[PDB]
């Protein structure tokens, strides 16, 4: 589900753009969701998709980065970017990325680590064509990470590929 | 809400030296701040973004550091236009963008004692129902001054307002007036009014005071 | 070349509206986020608001959620910060200010405009009191002479004040002005001036008061 387990409405979100510069678009949560006194609330980073040869760029803060501030996030897909989360009627289920985008490619390699979330940060990199619109997300869940009375965030990514080409 | 905390709130140094200055998060952040400059009367400027993003027409003597929960930013060397007002501010735990309150750059000098002059209520002004008595302090350094009002020795409280005037261009001193409002049956049920003047300059506190009446 | 010029500001009463506007040139307008920053009196920066580059994103702060609302024009090159239900904490000079984008990582306000000031007060306009703060050549003279002139009970700000017709400005001191408890402000203009020269020297302060057109000259004698 989008709200998870923290009871937060969908008015009641944050939501933002993602930072798209020079046909790289960035989702860079390592601040946003730190525990908050408010929290938890929901972060969402929007990645609209018009365009050829978009890189894609997701930055999820790692469990003891910082201590103490993130000693239990979580992020789904586990296999991400290669999985990712669908919205079905009323449901989030796992598909591949290769089967929704054709021409998609991955690179195995971001900054010489490894393309997972476990290295921090994700990347994917989308075809100069596309025919088919596709909705898919990507969640960086902080808000069971407890410090001083205050919980962390949930972070969402929402990318919408439009057609284009 | 992410409160910023500068520090210190007013620095006074000299040009050509190094100033640092402080911003403290209250929550600890990984993403730079933002630092800004304001000159009086001015709109605020951009003067720094990361390490090193200076704004078009900002000077390399400006670099920001720090992590967690303790920034600065550096002046390397001063310069006379540096004399203003400093923001600093986040942009990575928002909305709501919070600034910090400010920290002002003023420029030392020498010890300067104030001149204390006091002056009596006009008779055009004891026409109208309202008696103020003023208390001047010209051309010292540093700003801080105590001033108290006292009228037949009871010190005064509430019924005064203090106005600073901007740093000096020319000497680096400033100049202050103390404003005691009475009502004219107040002002005129006592006899002697006085101006208590605390300074780091001063010896001795300074008093001036008049007899209503003209003694 | 990059250039925000507002307008739109002044004195409102409480519970009244405004609209300031910031007007944009030198740049593609249609790229960058879009911000206004208020000041308040003795204060501080605060954030009031930001809208994306086409409108899809709006931000605000607590305070004013509800009462204002940001928007903008593409086409016309314009900024807008509608302001209902004004209050008194709303007093401030607003800024418009230039960003590339509104991000997690938000990015800096690069550009700012001129600012457009904001009174919100239940006082009419009212033109000062001018009173002598009077050389007594004891109690104002240590060799030299101070002498001055309250201005006293005017609304809004500013007032100017000169003293020899513009011929003494060395050694003159106008503070800045105290809004008091009326509502009303007040300042008082100094000058020290040769104790010797208080027998043959005239001094007249010279104060105007634009929004009621008031201009006083006020001789301040011994
Ligand atoms: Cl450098
Ligand atoms: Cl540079
Ligand atoms: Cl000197
Ligand atoms: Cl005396
Ligand atoms: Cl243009
Ligand atoms: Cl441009
Ligand atoms: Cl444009
Ligand atoms: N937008």
């Amino acid at each position: 589900t989008e709200s998870g387990d923290t009871a937060v409405s969908e008015d009641s979100y944050d939501k933002y753009a993602s930072q798209n510069t020079n046909k790289e678009y960035v989702c860079d949560f390592t601040d946003q969701l730190k525990p908050t006194e408010s929290g938890p609330k929901v972060k969402k980073c929007e990645v609209k998709v018009n365009e050829p040869l978009i890189k894609v760029k997701i930055i999820c803060p790692l469990k003891g980065s910082v201590e103490k501030l993130y000693d239990n996030i979580e992020y789904v897909p586990k296999k991400s970017p290669y999985v990712v989360l669908t919205k079905e009627e009323t449901k989030l289920k796992e598909k591949l990325l290769s089967k929704l985008i054709y021409g998609l490619l991955i690179s195995p390699t971001v900054n010489e680590k490894e393309n997972n979330f476990k290295e921090g940060v994700i990347e994917f990199t989308l075809p100069p064509v596309v025919h088919k619109a596709t909705v898919f997300y990507f969640i960086c869940d902080n808000s069971k990470t407890e410090d001083d009375n205050k919980k962390g965030n949930r972070g969402i990514v929402e990318v919408y590929v439009e057609p284009y080409g | 809400e992410i409160v910023l905390t500068q520090s210190p709130a007013t620095l006074s140094l000299s040009p050509g030296e190094r100033a640092t200055l402080s911003c403290r998060t209250s929550q600890s952040l990984s993403i730079s701040l933002v630092w800004y400059q304001q000159k009086p009367g001015q709109a605020p400027r951009l003067l720094i973004s990361d390490a090193s993003n200076r704004a078009p027409g900002i000077p390399a003597r400006f670099s920001a550091s720090g992590s967690g929960t303790d920034f600065t930013l550096t002046i390397s060397s001063l310069e006379p236009e540096d004399f203003a007002v400093y923001y600093c501010q986040q942009r990575s735990n928002w909305p709501p963008i919070t600034f910090g309150q400010g920290t002002r750059l003023e420029m030392k000098r020498t010890v300067a004692a104030p001149s204390v002059f006091i002056f009596p209520p006009s008779d055009e002004q004891l026409k109208s129902g309202t008696a103020s008595v003023v208390c001047l302090l010209n051309n010292f350094y540093p700003r801080e001054a105590k001033v108290q009002w006292k009228v037949d020795n009871a010190l005064q409280s509430g019924n005064s307002q203090e106005s600073v005037t901007e740093q000096d261009s020319k000497d680096s001193t400033y100049s202050l007036s103390s404003t005691l409002t009475l009502s004219k049956a107040d002002y005129e049920k006592h006899k002697v009014y006085a101006c208590e003047v605390t300074h780091q300059g001063l010896s001795s506190p300074v008093t001036k005071s008049f007899n209503r009446g003209e003694c | 070349e990059v250039q925000l010029v507002e307008s739109g500001g002044g004195l409102v009463k409480p519970g009244g509206s405004l609209r300031l506007s910031c007007a944009a040139s030198g740049f593609a307008f249609s790229t960058y986020a879009m911000s206004w920053v208020r000041q308040a009196p003795g204060k501080g920066l605060e954030w009031v608001s930001s809208i994306s580059e086409s409108s899809s994103y709006t931000y605000y702060t607590d305070s004013v959620k509800g009462r204002f609302t940001i928007s903008r024009d593409n086409a016309k090159k314009s900024l807008f910060l509608h302001m209902n239900s004004l209050r008194a904490e709303d007093t401030a000079v607003y800024y418009c200010a230039r960003s590339d984008g509104l991000s997690m990582i938000a990015a800096p306000f690069d550009y700012w405009g001129q600012g457009a000031r904001v009174t919100v007060s239940s006082a009419s306009t009212k033109g000062p009191s001018v009173f002598p703060l009077a050389p007594s050549s004891k109690s104002t003279s240590g060799g030299t002479a101070a002498l001055g002139c309250l201005v006293k009970d005017y609304f809004p700000e500013p007032v100017t004040v000169s003293w020899n017709s513009g011929a003494l400005t060395s050694g003159v001191h106008t503070f800045p002005a105290v809004l008091q408890s009326s509502g009303l402000y007040s300042l008082s203009s100094v000058v020290t001036v040769p104790s010797s020269s208080l027998g043959t020297q005239t001094y007249i302060c010279n104060v105007n008061h634009k929004p009621s057109n008031t201009k006083v000259d006020k001789k301040v004698e011994p």
